C-alpha cells in the first residue's frame, strides 16, 4: 500500500489493479474521461511495458560491450560505447557485415514482421492467431491484456504460473522497466556531456566521487 | 467512388482538370509550334 | 482466407470471389461495383502486359550476361536502329492494337459480343467470363476451361499473383535503371557478391 | 567554490524561500494571497508527507524563485562589488 | 488607330448598351415591373428580392456617365 | 481541473460529405438554386458559427483549420527551401553577395517569358527574389543546397504531420469545449513551451551554427571550405578557436560565472561593418534573454498544480472609480467567444507585424539584407500590407463578435458594457480628431502646394520657410543616439545606425545604414500617417460600436454581420452594417498603409539609400529631394510617382518587364473594382435578365438561375479588386524601381 507523488485526481482512476500503481501521476495523463487515441487508460500502461521492455534491453545492452571488455571476453574492436558503435556515425562509425543504411531496412522489415503483429493483438485481442503464419501461429495467440501474452513462446519457461505469483512480479518487472528508462536516459545525457561511455562513467566516479561528478564534469 | 468521383465531378474540380488540360495542351502547342502568327493550312 | 493484414477486416466490396483476392484496399478505390470491374479488368491486362514485360526485361539480359545472345539492354533497347523507324513503328502498332484493345473495350462493356470471329462466322471463343476470353486464338491447350471452380479459381489466382510480382519486378527495374543505371541483371549480381553493402543505400 | 560568494547567496536564496513557503509566508499550491496579499488556504488535491501542506509543486516552485532571485543577487553583486 | 478604334466602338457600344438599358427597362422589369410608378430618379426597391441597387434609369444614366468619361477619354 | 478533455470519432472520414457542398449550412443543403448559392457556399465555408450553434464543434473546426493552415505553411516553406535548393544561386550568392543578386525561380522558356529569367549574376537566370530568403539562410548558417533540399523535405514531413494531426483532432480523437477553455494552461504552454522553448533552440541554433558559420563568412572564407555545422559541435576546439569562452564548457552557466561568456554572448548594438546586418552574438544574448524571459512569464497562471492565477481573479480585481463593475465577465467574453479572441490575437498580430517591418529596415537582422534594398523595401512593405488588413480584421471580428456573440445580459456595467454606452462621445471626437488631423497634416500639403504654385516658397512649410521641425522626435532620436555613454552604460555601440551615433556603414560600396534626418517633411508625413491611422480607427470603432444598434437602426443585431441595408428608408440605409465599416476600413488601410510605405521609398531612397565613393561622399538614390519636394503633392506625384516610375514602365524587353506587365494589369484590377464598387446589384439583374432571355431563345437557360452578385457581395468583390489592383501596382512599381536602381 505505498503511495507516494499522489493527488486525489489520480487516485480517482489508480486504484491499484495496476503493476506499478504507486499512485504518481502529478500531470493526469491516464484519465478516463478524456481517453483518446494514445493518452487513454488503455495503451499507456501498455506503452509503460514496451518501452521498460525495450529499456531493460537498452540499458543492459547500451553497458555489456563495455564491461565485458574491461574483464576480457570479447575483443577490444567490438569493446565499444553504445554511442560509437554505428548508432551516431558522428561520434563514431563501427564496420558490421553491412552498412546501418542496408541494416536498418532490415531492422525495420524484422521489426515490421514484429511490431505489426504486436499492433494488432492490441486492438483485437486473438484475432493474429488465425492466419497462417510459418505454421507457428497457434503460439501467438496472447492473453485478453496485450502486455502479457504469456503463450509457448514468451512463457517457455512457464515463470509465473500462479496468479498471486504472477500479479507481484509483474510490480518487479516495471519497476525494473522505470529504473531502464531513466539509465536510458541517464545513458544519453552522459553522452553528450562526458563524451565517453556509461561504464567509465560508473569507473570515473568510483575513484574520486568529488571530482567526477556532474558539475565537475561539465 | 459513389461520392469520390461526385467530387471529382464538381464544377471547381472539372475546371482545374479541364483547365489544367486545357492549358497544358496550349503550353505544348506553343512549345513544338511557338511564335504562332499566321496559320498556314 | 489469406489476407494482407490479418488483423484488419477485410472490406466488404472485396469479398473473395475475384482471383488473387487478399483484402488489400485500404484507400478503397474497388469501393463502386461498376468501378471494381474495371480495375479487375485493369488489373488482368496490367499483370500479363508485366509478366510480357518481365520476360524481355529480365530474361534476355541474363542471356546477355550468360552470353547466350547479345541482345542489348531494355533501357537502350528502343534507341536502337531497325528496318522500321520508331516513330512509324508506333502507330502500325496502335492500329494494330486499336482492332486488339479496342475489340477488347466492348467485352467489358458488353460481355459476349465480340466473341464470334467476323470474317469467319464459325470461328468462336469457348470462353464465358470477361477477361478470360478462351478459344483457340487464347488457350490452344484447354487449360483455362475446366469444369470444376476451385481448381479454375486457383489456376486464376495463380496467373494474378505471378502478374504482380512483376508489376514490382518491372517498376523495380524503372527505378534501378534511374538510379544505378545499370541493368537489373548486373544488380542482381552485384548484390549477389555482397548483399550488405550493394542495396540502394550503396549510393 | 564551495566558500565562494555565488555558492553562499544560491543556498540562502533557495534554503529561505523554501522556509517561506513551508511556513506559510510565501504563496504555495495549498495556500493562495489574494488582492489584499494575505494568505488563504485552498486544497489543491495534491497529496504528500507534509503535515503544512507542502507537496512537490511548492519544491519546484520555491527552488525556482530561490533561482529567480538568487541569479539575480549574485549577478547584481558581480557587478557592483 | 484599328485597336484603338475598338476602343471607341467598345465605348460607344457600351454607353448605348447602359442607355438603351435605362431607357427601355425605364417602365419595369422582370425584377421589378413598377419602376415607372416609382418615377425616373428613385434610389433603390430594397435589400429584399436579391437587391435592388441601382435598378432605376436615372441610374444607369449615371453609370453611362463613367462610360462617356471613359469613351471620350 | 486542468486536464485532457477528448472524445473519440465524432465524425466518420467520408467522402459522402465532399460530394454534398453546402453541407455546413442548412440553407445551403438544399442544393443550388440561384448563381448566388455558390457565392454563399465560399462565403459561409469558413464562417463556422453559422454552421452549427455548439461551441464545441466550432472549436474542432477551428483547431483542425488551423491544423491545415499550418500544413499549408509548411508546404509553402518547403517550396521556398526547395527553390533554394533546385532553383536558385544561392552557393553563387554565398560567395559574394554584393554583386550577385538573391535569385530563387526559373521559369520556363516556353512563349517569351525567358526573358524574365534574367543575369542575376554567378553564372544563373532566373528570377530575381525580394523575399530575404537568402540573408535568412545566411543568417542560419546554411552553407550548402543539400541543407535547403533537406529543411524542404523535413517542412514536407511536418506538413503530413499538421494534415494527419488535423484529420485526428477532427475524425479521431477532438477535444471538447472545456479544453479550449484552458486558456491559462494554452497561455502557459504557449508562452514557455512556444515562445520559451522556442527562443531558446533558436538561441542553441545561433551559438552552435549560425554563430561560427557566419564569423567565417566575415572572414572570407570560402563557403565549400567552411566546415559543416555538426563539426563545430563535435569538436569542440574548432569551436573554442572562434571563442574562447567555449574552452571553459558550460562549467560557466552552472556557476554565474556568464561574463565569461562575453566572448559570444554581447550587448554591442549596431550592425556589423563586413555585412551589414546585426551581430549574432547579440542575436543570441537576445534569444537567451527572450528565452529565459518568456520562460519565466509561462509560470504565471494557474493550470491545476495549485501556483498560479485564475485570470478571472485578475480581471475581476481590475475595477475602478471611473467604471465600477468593470473588468468583469471579460473571461466570459474571452472563453466563450472565437470572435473576441480571434480580435484581440488580430490586433496583436497586425501591430507586431508592423513592429517587425519598422525593426528590420531600422535594426536588419540579416546579414547583406540592408546593402540589398529591394530585400529591404519588399520586407517592409509585405509586413505592412500584412500588418493593416490583420488589424481590419481584428476590428472585423470584433464586430463579429458584437454582432453573434455579445451577451448582453452577462456584461452589465462592466468596462464594454460603459463603452457601448458612451459610443457617441467616442465616435465623434475621434471623428473631431480625425477632421482636426485631416487639415492640420493634409490641408498643410495643400498650403504647400498652393504657395510653391503661387510663387511663394517663403510662404509653404518647408526647411527652408515656416519650419515644423519634429522636436519630440528630433530628441528621442539623440536620447536613442546619446544613450550608450549614460544611461545604457554596458553597450559597445548603439541601437541602430539610425539614431545617430555616426557609424557610416559601407557594405559592398552601398549604404546599409546612416543617421536618418527627421525635418519638416517628416512632420507633415508623420501626421499624413496619424490621420490616415486615426480615420482607419474612426469607420472600423465606429462598426464596432454600432454593431449592436444605433440612432438609426436600433434593431442593427437581429440584421447580422453581412447583411447589405435596411432600405432606402431613415433617408437611406446604405452600409449601415459592421461589414461595410470593415469594408470601408480596408480602403483607409489601402490609404494609410500606402501612404506609409510611400514615405518608407522616398524617405530612404533619398535619405539613406544610395552609394559610397573614395573619401567618404554618399549619393543617395534621389539625392536629398525628400526634404523639399515631399511637402507637396506635386513633389509625390513628379519626383516619387512620375520619376521613380521610370523603371517600371520602360522595363519591357528587359527581365523586369512582367512588373510592367503586372503593373498594367494591376490597373486594370483596380478599374474593374470601380465596375464593382460604383454599381449596384438591380442593374446588373436586369442586364443578366436580359441575357437570361438571349439564353431562352436559344434553349440554353441554365436551371441554376443566373444572379446578379449581392450587395455584401458586390462591395466585396469591388474591395478584393481594389485592394488586389493597388497593392499588386505598388508591388510592381517598388520591385521594379528598387531593382533596377538597386
Ligand atoms: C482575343 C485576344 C487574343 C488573340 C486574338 C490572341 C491570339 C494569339 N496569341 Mg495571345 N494573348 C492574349 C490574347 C489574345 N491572343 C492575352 C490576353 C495574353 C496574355 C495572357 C496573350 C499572350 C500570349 C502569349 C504569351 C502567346 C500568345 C500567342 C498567341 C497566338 C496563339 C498561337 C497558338 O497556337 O497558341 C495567337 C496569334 C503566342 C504566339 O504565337 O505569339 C504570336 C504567344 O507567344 N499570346
Ligand atoms: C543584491 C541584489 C541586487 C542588486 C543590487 C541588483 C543590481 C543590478 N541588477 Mg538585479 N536583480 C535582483 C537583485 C539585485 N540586482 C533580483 C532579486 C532580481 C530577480 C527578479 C534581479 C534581476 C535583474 C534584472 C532582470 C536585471 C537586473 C539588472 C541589474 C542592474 C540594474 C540596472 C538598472 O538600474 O536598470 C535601470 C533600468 C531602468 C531605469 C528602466 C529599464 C526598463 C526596461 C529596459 C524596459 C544592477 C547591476 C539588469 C542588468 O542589466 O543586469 C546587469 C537587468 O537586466 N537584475
Ligand atoms: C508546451 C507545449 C505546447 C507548445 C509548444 C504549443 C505549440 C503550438 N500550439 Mg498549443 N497547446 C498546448 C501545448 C502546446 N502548444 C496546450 C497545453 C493547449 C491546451 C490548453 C494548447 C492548445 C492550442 C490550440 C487550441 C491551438 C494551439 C496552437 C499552437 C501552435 C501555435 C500556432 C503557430 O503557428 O505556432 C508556430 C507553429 C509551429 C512552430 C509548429 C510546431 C509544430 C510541432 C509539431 C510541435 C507541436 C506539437 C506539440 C504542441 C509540442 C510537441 C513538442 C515537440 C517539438 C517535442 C503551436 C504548434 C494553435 C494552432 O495552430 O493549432 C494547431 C491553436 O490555436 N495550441
Ligand atoms: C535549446 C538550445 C540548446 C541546446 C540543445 C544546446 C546543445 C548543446 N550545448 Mg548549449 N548553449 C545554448 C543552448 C543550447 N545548447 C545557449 C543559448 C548557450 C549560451 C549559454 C549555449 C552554450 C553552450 C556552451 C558554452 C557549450 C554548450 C554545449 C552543449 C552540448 C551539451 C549539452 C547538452 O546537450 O545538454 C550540446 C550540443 C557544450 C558543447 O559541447 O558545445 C558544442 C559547450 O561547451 N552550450
Ligand atoms: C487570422 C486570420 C483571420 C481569420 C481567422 C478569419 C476568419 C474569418 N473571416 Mg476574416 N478577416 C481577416 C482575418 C481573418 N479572417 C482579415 C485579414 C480581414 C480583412 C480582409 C478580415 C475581414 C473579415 C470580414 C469582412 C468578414 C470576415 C469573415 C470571415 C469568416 C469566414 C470567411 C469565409 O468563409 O472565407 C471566405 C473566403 C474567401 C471568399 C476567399 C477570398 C479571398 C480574398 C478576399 C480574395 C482573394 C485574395 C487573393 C490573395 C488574390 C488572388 C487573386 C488570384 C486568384 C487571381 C471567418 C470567421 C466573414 C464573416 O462572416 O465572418 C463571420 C466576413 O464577413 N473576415
Ligand atoms: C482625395 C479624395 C478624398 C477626400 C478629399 C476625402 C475627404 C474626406 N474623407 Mg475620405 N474617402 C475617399 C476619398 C476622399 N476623402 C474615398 C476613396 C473613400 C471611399 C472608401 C473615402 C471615404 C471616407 C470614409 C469612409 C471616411 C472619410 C472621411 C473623410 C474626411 C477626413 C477628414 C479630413 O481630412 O478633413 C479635412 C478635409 C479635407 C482634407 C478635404 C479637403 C478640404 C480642404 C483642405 C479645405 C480647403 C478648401 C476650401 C475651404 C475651399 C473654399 C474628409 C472630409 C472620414 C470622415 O468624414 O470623418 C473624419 C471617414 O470616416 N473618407
Ligand atoms: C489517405 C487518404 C485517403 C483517406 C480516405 C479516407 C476515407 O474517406 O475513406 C474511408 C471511406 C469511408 O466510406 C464512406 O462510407 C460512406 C457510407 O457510410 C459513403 O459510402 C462514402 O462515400 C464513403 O467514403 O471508406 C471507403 O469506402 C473508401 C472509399 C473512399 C475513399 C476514396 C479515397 C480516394
Ligand atoms: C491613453 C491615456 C488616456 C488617458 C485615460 C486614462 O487615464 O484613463 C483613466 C480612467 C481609469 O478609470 P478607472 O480608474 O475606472 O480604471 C480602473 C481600470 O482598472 C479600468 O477597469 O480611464 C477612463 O476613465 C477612460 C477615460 C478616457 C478619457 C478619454 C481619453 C482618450
Ligand atoms: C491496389 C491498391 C489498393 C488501394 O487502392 C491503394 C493503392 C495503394 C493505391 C493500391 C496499390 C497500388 C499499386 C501498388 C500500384 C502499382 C502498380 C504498378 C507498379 C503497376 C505496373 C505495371 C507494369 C507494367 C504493365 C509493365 C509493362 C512493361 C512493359 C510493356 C515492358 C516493355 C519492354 C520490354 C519487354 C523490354 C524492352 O527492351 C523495353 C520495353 C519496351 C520497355
Ligand atoms: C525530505 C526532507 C527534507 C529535505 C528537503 C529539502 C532539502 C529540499 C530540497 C529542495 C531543493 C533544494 C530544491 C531546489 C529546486 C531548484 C529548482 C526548482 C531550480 C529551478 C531552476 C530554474 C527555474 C532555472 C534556472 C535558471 C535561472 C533561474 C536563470 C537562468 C539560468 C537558468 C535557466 C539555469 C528535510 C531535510 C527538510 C527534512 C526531512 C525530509
Ligand atoms: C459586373 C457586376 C455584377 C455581375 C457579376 C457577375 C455576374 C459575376 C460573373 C462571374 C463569372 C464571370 C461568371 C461565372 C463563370 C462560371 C464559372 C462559368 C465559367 C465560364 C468562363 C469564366 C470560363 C454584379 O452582380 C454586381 C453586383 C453589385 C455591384 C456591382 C456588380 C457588378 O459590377
Ligand atoms: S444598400 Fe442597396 S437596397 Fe440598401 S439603401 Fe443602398 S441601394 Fe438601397
Amino acid at each position: 500500500r505505498s503511495l507516494i507523488f499522489a493527488s486525489k485526481q489520480s487516485l480517482s482512476y489508480l486504484d491499484g489493479t495496476l503493476p506499478g500503481d504507486y499512485g504518481f501521476d502529478p500531470l493526469g495523463l491516464m484519465d478516463p474521461e478524456g481517453a483518446g487515441g494514445f493518452i487513454d487508460p488503455q495503451w499507456l500502461p501498455y506503452a509503460e511495458i514496451i518501452n521498460g521492455r525495450f529499456a531493460m534491453l537498452g540499458a543492459a545492452g547500451a553497458i555489456a560491450p563495455e564491461v565485458l571488455g574491461r574483464i576480457g571476453l570479447i575483443p577490444q574492436e567490438t569493446a565499444i560505447p553504445w554511442f560509437q558503435s554505428g548508432v551516431i556515425p558522428p561520434v563514431g562509425n563501427y564496420s558490421y557485415w553491412a552498412d546501418p543504411y542496408t541494416l536498418f531496412v532490415l531492422e525495420m522489415a524484422l521489426m515490421g514482421f514484429a511490431e505489426h503483429r504486436r499492433a494488432q493483438d492490441y486492438y483485437k485481442p486473438g484475432s493474429m492467431g488465425k492466419q497462417y503464419f510459418l505454421g507457428l501461429e497457434k503460439f501467438l495467440g496472447g492473453s485478453g491484456n496485450p502486455a502479457y501474452p504469456g503463450g509457448p513462446i514468451f512463457n517457455f519457461l512457464g515463470f509465473g504460473k500462479n496468479e498471486k505469483e504472477l500479479q507481484e512480479l509483474k510490480v518487479k518487472e516495471v519497476k525494473n522497466g522505470r529504473l531502464a528508462m531513466m539509465a536510458v536516459l541517464g545513458y544519453f545525457t552522459q553522452a553528450i556531456f562526458t563524451g565517453v561511455g556509461p561504464f567509465q562513467n560508473l569507473l570515473d566516479h568510483l575513484a574520486d566521487p568529488v571530482h567526477n561528478n556532474v558539475l565537475t564534469n561539465l | 467512388m459513389q461520392d469520390v468521383k461526385t467530387y471529382l465531378s464538381t464544377a471547381p474540380v472539372l475546371a482545374t482538370l479541364w483547365f489544367g488540360f486545357l492549358a497544358g495542351l496550349l503550353i505544348e502547342i506553343n512549345r513544338f509550334f511557338p511564335d504562332a502568327l499566321v496559320l498556314p493550312l | 482466407r489469406p489476407l494482407w493484414f490479418p488483423g484488419s477486416q477485410p472490406p466488404e466490396w472485396l469479398d473473395g470471389s475475384l482471383p488473387g483476392d487478399f483484402g488489400f484496399d485500404p484507400l478503397g478505390l474497388g469501393s463502386d461495383p461498376e468501378l471494381l470491374k474495371w480495375f479487375v479488368q485493369a488489373e488482368l491486362v496490367h499483370c500479363r502486359w508485366a509478366m510480357l514485360g518481365a520476360a524481355g526485361i529480365f530474361i534476355p539480359e541474363a542471356l546477355t550476361k550468360a552470353g547466350i545472345l547479345n541482345t542489348p539492354s531494355w533501357t537502350v533497347a528502343g534507341d536502337q536502329q531497325y528496318f522500321t523507324d520508331a516513330t512509324t513503328l508506333f502507330v502500325i502498332e496502335i492500329i494494330l492494337f486499336a482492332w486488339a484493345e479496342g475489340r477488347r473495350w466492348a467485352d467489358i462493356i458488353n460481355p459476349g459480343c465480340v466473341n464470334v470471329d467476323p470474317v469467319f462466322p464459325n470461328n468462336k471463343l469457348t470462353g464465358t467470363d470477361v477477361g478470360y476470353p478462351g478459344g483457340l486464338w487464347f488457350d490452344p491447350l484447354g487449360w483455362g476451361q475446366t469444369g470444376d471452380a476451385a481448381k479454375l479459381k486457383d489456376l486464376r489466382t495463380r496467373e494474378i499473383k505471378n502478374g504482380r510480382l512483376a508489376m514490382l519486378a518491372v517498376l523495380g527495374a524503372v527505378v534501378q535503371a534511374n538510379y544505378t543505371h545499370t541493368g537489373p541483371i548486373d544488380n542482381l549480381l552485384a548484390h549477389l557478391a555482397d548483399p550488405g553493402h550493394n542495396t540502394i543505400f550503396a549510393l | 567554490y564551495i566558500g565562494s560568494s555565488t555558492n553562499l547567496i544560491m543556498v540562502a536564496s533557495t534554503t529561505l524561500m523554501l522556509f517561506a513557503g513551508r511556513f506559510g509566508l510565501a504563496p504555495s499550491a495549498n495556500r493562495k494571497s489574494t488582492a489584499g496579499l494575505k494568505l488563504v488556504d485552498r486544497d489543491s488535491g495534491l497529496q504528500t508527507g507534509d503535515p503544512a501542506g507542502f507537496t512537490a509543486t511548492d519544491t519546484l516552485a520555491c527552488g525556482a524563485m530561490g533561482h529567480v532571485i538568487g541569479v539575480g543577487i549574485v549577478l547584481g553583486l558581480k557587478a557592483t562589488a | 488607330d484599328f485597336l484603338v478604334h475598338h476602343a471607341i466602338a467598345l465605348g460607344l457600344h457600351t454607353t448605348t448598351l447602359i442607355l438603351v438599358k435605362g431607357a427601355l427597362d425605364a417602365r419595369g422589369s422582370k425584377l421589378m415591373p413598377d419602376k415607372k410608378e416609382f418615377g425616373y430618379s428613385f434610389p433603390c426597391d430594397g435589400p429584399g428580392r436579391g437587391g435592388t441597387c441601382d435598378i432605376s434609369a436615372w441610374d444607369a444614366f449615371y453609370l453611362a456617365v463613367f462610360w462617356m468619361l471613359n469613351t471620350i477619354g | 481541473e486542468v486536464k485532457i478533455m477528448v472524445e473519440k470519432d465524432p465524425v466518420k472520414t467520408s467522402f459522402e460529405k465532399w460530394a454534398k457542398p453546402g453541407h455546413f449550412s442548412r440553407t445551403l443543403a438544399k442544393g443550388p438554386n440561384t448563381t448566388t448559392w455558390i457565392w454563399n457556399l465560399h462565403a459561409d465555408a469558413h464562417d463556422f458559427d453559422s454552421h452549427t450553434n455548439d461551441l464545441e464543434e466550432i472549436s474542432r473546426k477551428v483547431f483542425s483549420a488551423h491544423f491545415g493552415q499550418l500544413a499549408v505553411i509548411f508546404i509553402w516553406l518547403s517550396g521556398m527551401y526547395f527553390h533554394g535548393a533546385r532553383f536558385s544561386n544561392y552557393e553563387a550568392w554565398l560567395s559574394d553577395p554584393t554583386h550577385i543578386k538573391p535569385s530563387a525561380q526559373v521559369v520556363w522558356p516556353i512563349v517569351g517569358q525567358k526573358i524574365l529569367n534574367g543575369d542575376v549574376g554567378g553564372g544563373f537566370q532566373g528570377i530575381q527574389i525580394t523575399s530575404g530568403f537568402f540573408q535568412l539562410w545566411r543568417a542560419s548558417g546554411i552553407t550548402s543546397e543539400l541543407q535547403l533540399y533537406t529543411t524542404a523535405i523535413g517542412g514536407l514531413i511536418f506538413a503530413a504531420l499538421m494534415l494527419f494531426a488535423g484529420w485526428f483532432h477532427y475524425h479521431k480523437a477532438a477535444p471538447k469545449l472545456a479544453w479550449f477553455q484552458n486558456v491559462e494552461s494554452m497561455l502557459n504552454h504557449h508562452l514557455a513551451g512556444l515562445l520559451g522553448l522556442g527562443s531558446l533552440a533558436w538561441a542553441g541554433h545561433q551559438v552552435h551554427v549560425s554563430l561560427p558559420i557566419n564569423r567565417l563568412l566575415d572572414a572570407g572564407v570560402d563557403p565549400k571550405e567552411i566546415p559543416l555545422p555538426h563539426e563545430f559541435i563535435l569538436n569542440r576546439d574548432l569551436l573554442a578557436q572562434l571563442y574562447p569562452s567555449f574552452s571553459k564548457g558550460l562549467t560557466p552557466f552552472f556557476t554565474l560565472n556568464w561574463s565569461e561568456y562575453s566572448d559570444f554572448l554581447t550587448f554591442r548594438g549596431g550592425l556589423n561593418p563586413v555585412t551589414g546586418g546585426l551581430w549574432l552574438t547579440d542575436t543570441a544574448h537576445h534569444h537567451l534573454a527572450i528565452a529565459v524571459l518568456f520562460l519565466v512569464a509561462g509560470h504565471m497562471y494557474r493550470t491545476n498544480f495549485g501556483i498560479g492565477h485564475s485570470m478571472k481573479e485578475i480581471l475581476e480585481a481590475h475595477k475602478g472609480p471611473f467604471t465600477g463593475e468593470g473588468h468583469k465577465g471579460l473571461y466570459e467574453i474571452l472563453t466563450t467567444s472565437w470572435h473576441a479572441q480571434l480580435a484581440i490575437n488580430l490586433a496583436m498580430l497586425g501591430s507586431l507585424t508592423i513592429i517587425v517591418a519598422h525593426h528590420m529596415y531600422a535594426m536588419p537582422p540579416y546579414p547583406y539584407l540592408a546593402t540589398d534594398y529591394a530585400t529591404q523595401l519588399s520586407l517592409f512593405t509585405h509586413h505592412m500590407w500584412i500588418g493593416g488588413f490583420l488589424v481590419v480584421g481584428a476590428a472585423a471580428h470584433a464586430a463579429i463578435f458584437m454582432v453573434r456573440d455579445y451577451d448582453p445580459t452577462t456584461q452589465y456595467n462592466n468596462l464594454l458594457d460603459r463603452v457601448l454606452r458612451h459610443r457617441d462621445a467616442i465616435i465623434s471626437h475621434l471623428n473631431w480628431v480625425c477632421i482636426f488631423l485631416g487639415f492640420h497634416s493634409f490641408g498643410l500639403y495643400i498650403h504647400n502646394d498652393t504657395m510653391s504654385a503661387l510663387g511663394r516658397p517663403q510662404d509653404m512649410f518647408s526647411d527652408t520657410a515656416i519650419q515644423l521641425q519634429p522636436v519630440f522626435a528630433q530628441w528621442i532620436q539623440n536620447t536613442h543616439a546619446l544613450a550608450p555613454s549614460l544611461t545604457a552604460p554596458n553597450a559597445t555601440a548603439s541601437t541602430s545606425l539610425t539614431w545617430g551615433g555616426g557609424d557610416l556603414v559601407a557594405v559592398g560600396g552601398k549604404v546599409a545604414l546612416l543617421p536618418i534626418p527627421l525635418g519638416t517633411a517628416d512632420f507633415l508625413v508623420h501626421h499624413i500617417h496619424a490621420f490616415t491611422i486615426h480615420v482607419t480607427v474612426l469607420i472600423l470603432l465606429k462598426g464596432v460600436l454600432f454593431a449592436r444598434s444605433s440612432r438609426l437602426i436600433p434593431d442593427k443585431a437581429n440584421l447580422g454581420f453581412r447583411f447589405p441595408c435596411d432600405g432606402p428608408g431613415r433617408g437611406g440605409t446604405c452600409q449601415v452594417s459592421a461589414w461595410d465599416h470593415v469594408f470601408l476600413g480596408l480602403f483607409w488601410m489601402y490609404n494609410a498603409i500606402s501612404v506609409v510605405i510611400f514615405h518608407f521609398s522616398w524617405k530612404m531612397q533619398s535619405d539613406v539609400w544610395g552609394s559610397i565613393s573614395d573619401q567618404g561622399v554618399v549619393t543617395h538614390i534621389t539625392g536629398g529631394n525628400f526634404a523639399q519636394s515631399s511637402i507637396t503633392i506635386n513633389g509625390w506625384l513628379r519626383d516619387f510617382l512620375w520619376a521613380q516610375a521610370s523603371q517600371v514602365i520602360q522595363s519591357y524587353g528587359s527581365s523586369l518587364s512582367a512588373y510592367g506587365l503586372l503593373f498594367l494589369g494591376a490597373h486594370f484590377v483596380w478599374a474593374f473594382s470601380l465596375m464593382f464598387l460604383f454599381s449596384g446589384r438591380g442593374y446588373w439583374q436586369e442586364l443578366i435578365e436580359s441575357i437570361v432571355w438571349a439564353h431562352n431563345k436559344l434553349k440554353v437557360a441554365p436551371a441554376i438561375q443566373p444572379r446578379a452578385l449581392s450587395i455584401v457581395q458586390g462591395r466585396a468583390v469591388g474591395v478584393a479588386h481594389y485592394l488586389l489592383g493597388g497593392i499588386a501596382t505598388t508591388w510592381a512599381f517598388f520591385l521594379a524601381r528598387i531593382i533596377s536602381v538597386g
